């Protein structure tokens, strides 16, 4: 998982 | 907090949308209409998003968890195998899903009642153990690999039969006329069958 | 430069990052070459799986075909074994073998399979099931020993003082002896469970 | 191998 | 559940  | 919300429902569907691989932060905070800082303060990371989900659908789709009045180990199993079973194949790369699962507390009082069944019924607690843990991994195994080569077959090159020799090639049609379903109550029944011959 | 160079690189580069983080870019890194050099050994991520896959059951499912006078119980035990020394063989080594279709050079292995099955008192669809029974229940094994191996460190630890008395019992075996003697057992169920409809012992 | 009944499907 | 041996193993 990828947070901006 | 996961429970009080819909983040596991749309993200099942979402699942089904678009695969384990897709279920990234940015399509889910999408799909439910929502950045990414209230999603990230539902669920940190993909591993506890996906222990939610694999619960999710065993609280949907596993509806054999227990063994019921009067029933026998043996069918016990049997049913407990067959409902994982659905429970698993119920989504898009179910079985991935369960992959690595860990059982919360919530889910204890079960996985004691099985294990008082079982020995109540004669297996030692160990023993009880490898009929459950060789019931369990045969039965993720099985949907695992026939999620994953329904996926990989589509990136593939259709088998080039002929090529193959005899025994081979009938055990392909074999496969092909009766699918997956047949080899795993087979193998069920065999695992059964090991067990009840030990007992005795 | 050649085709087996990439493969060694590509199954040391496995074990240091694992499948999810295994990229063509991080094999090119690794090699000192270009993205495109690379691309005429490996077209893309799941051809380069698919290459790994084969390169571990070549170098260690040593079991793969049956043996002299090994009776089917022997050829079964030794051959789960011997596939799961390959799958345990590497990081994520499981995952990587999923969903793999054997090639044809493997053909004829999985033809004297049959056979020796089949002389040893098999129905072809009996002995299919078996060895379909043995296959899925070994990847299954390892499948989740390696996933939990990486799990654990994604989790807070465990709340274990908690749990009731025979899943304690339970968990405290595991701890002792982890997977091994499950997958024994499991094996030897499979095989006796073959054994007892071959053996009509509960016939009428 | 696993034998999986569709590793030799056809897309 | 497959009951695996390391589901409640610690970290590293």
């Amino acid at each position: 998982w990828t947070w901006n | 907090r996961l429970d009080k919300s819909k983040v596991i429902n749309s993200a099942l569907e979402l699942l089904n949308e678009v695969g384990i691989e897709g279920l990234t932060t940015r399509k889910l905070a999408q799909k439910l209409g929502v950045e990414q800082p209230t999603l990230y303060w539902h669920v940190k990371n993909k591993r506890a998003l996906l222990d939610a989900l694999a619960i999710e659908m065993l609280d949907r789709h596993h509806t054999h968890f227990s063994p019921l009045e009067g029933e026998s180990w043996q069918d016990f199993l049997r049913n407990n195998a067959k409902s994982f079973r659905n429970a698993l194949l119920s989504h898009r790369d179910g079985a991935k899903v369960h992959l690595g699962t860990r059982p919360t507390e919530k889910q204890y009082e079960t996985l004691e009642n099985q294990l008082a069944f079982l020995t109540q019924q004669g297996f030692s607690l160990e023993n009880a153990l490898y009929a459950l843990s060789a019931v369990g991994h045969f039965t993720l195994g099985s949907v695992l690999e026939d999620q994953e080569h329904q996926v990989a077959k589509e990136e593939r090159e259709t088998p080039t039969t002929d090529s193959m020799p005899p025994l081979l090639r009938q055990a392909i049609e074999l496969f092909d006329h009766q699918g997956a379903e047949p080899a795993f109550l087979h193998g069920l029944e065999s695992l059964i069958r090991g067990f009840e011959v030990q007992l005795t």
